[PDB]
């Protein structure tokens, strides 16, 4: 029996392929703020993929850029969950 | 014993595992990359969050491309037998498939390869999590009203 | 209120970035065989990401290539779940 | 009413939605791409599987790059108001970020863009699923014994 050498990897990207990733100079990056908040609130209750899904919704709905530069003003962001995991992951047991 | 399903990773090893946080805020002038203000806020939030999840957190700041590779190589060579998983958080400038050291880029594939199932046997079959806060390009999402 | 234009997309890739994807000339591709089997068995029981996770494990453990060409012999495959979803997805209600 | 959480997509619309299956088995000789034997087995399995999930399945075979783009454009212009979601399955040769029509490549981004939240309003806020059976490169996983 063998398993792929690329199996059991999970990449939690802050943004979709090809996109900028936003950061607030005072509150931190949108993604990390949201990730920590969701882990603090759901790590002892939800499976990791479901936690990350809440992170996606939080980032997608609660954040929007503000800039004097029209090019970077009113932009949005959606994180990107990339899973090669082979089992469900709970931080508790 | 009774029916055994194995649908979830075994997370009751003696240790949850390591949580390596690479926080790059200041970059070498010659790179022309701006400082990432607020990243320390992220680094501290992560250290505390994963501390509460019982991970052995190690924070590293402003690492060159060489130090990032050396760090990952050294960590992948540790004995993770008694650890349930591995977590690595990367906070820096970046492009698609790339994370920036303070003096240049590092291919994400090079970093993750050290932990391949065949290269880090004490982590084979265990979850390896990479959390990446960095650009993956220059596209901007204009969004749509709901 | 706005949401990212890239939000609510889920890409269920048969293989990891940069890798070949395997197909059995008689049974079909490893990924599709596994995906249909898991949907048939768990679509009325599990959340989609968890179904796809079973697909990852099935493909990773139950399949391996056989070839007279050493280059393509005894190879493995791990599917790749890419989620930009903002909510859990159940095919039933 | 009572507490409303909205943690799962609303999947009780009158219709589950469309399941477009693009099955490319035979490619134009000038492309030099081999026929994908066994793909019909996949196409039939998918048609039946999604039929049982109550999706309106539409199977299309051997489409050129032009027909693939035209199909996706036309489908994205349909009124999906009464549909809970959208599913598209792509079975073909491919490379990273690419899916092959019978006469040439199609960037996956071009296909999915038609369904962007701002370009297909009747699907905004609804799950859009793309299932892709195709190569993403030439790397081979040697695997590791367990």
């Amino acid at each position: 029996h063998k398993i792929p050498v690329e199996a059991d990897f999970l990449y939690a990207y802050s943004t979709a392929p090809g996109y900028y990733s936003w950061r607030n100079s005072k509150d931190g990056s949108w993604f990390i703020q949201s990730l920590c908040a969701m882990l603090k609130q759901y790590a002892d209750k939800l499976e990791f993929m479901h936690i990350l899904t809440r992170v996606n919704r939080k980032v997608a709905t609660e954040f929007e850029s503000f800039s004097f530069d029209a090019t970077f003003h009113a932009k949005k962001q959606i994180p990107c969950i990339v899973s090669m995991l082979t089992k469900e992951l709970y931080f508790y047991h | 014993s009774g029916i055994s399903l194995d649908n979830s990773y075994k997370m009751d090893y003696p240790e949850m595992g390591l949580c390596i946080i690479i926080n790059n805020k200041n970059f070498h002038k010659s790179t022309g990359m701006t400082s990432r203000s607020g990243t320390d806020v992220d680094a501290a939030n992560l250290r505390e969050t994963f501390r509460n999840l019982k991970y052995e957190v190690r924070n590293k700041n402003d690492l060159t491309r060489e130090e990032i590779v050396e760090l990952m190589r050294d960590v992948s060579k540790e004995d993770h037998s008694k650890r349930s998983s591995f977590v690595c958080v990367l906070l820096s400038h970046g492009e698609e498939g790339i994370i920036f050291g303070t003096n240049g880029p590092v291919d994400l594939k090079k970093i993750t390869n050290f932990f391949r199932g065949d290269r880090c046997r004490s982590l084979t079959g265990k979850p390896k999590l990479f959390i990446i806060q960095a650009c993956r390009g220059t596209e901007l999402d204009c969004g749509i009203e709901t």
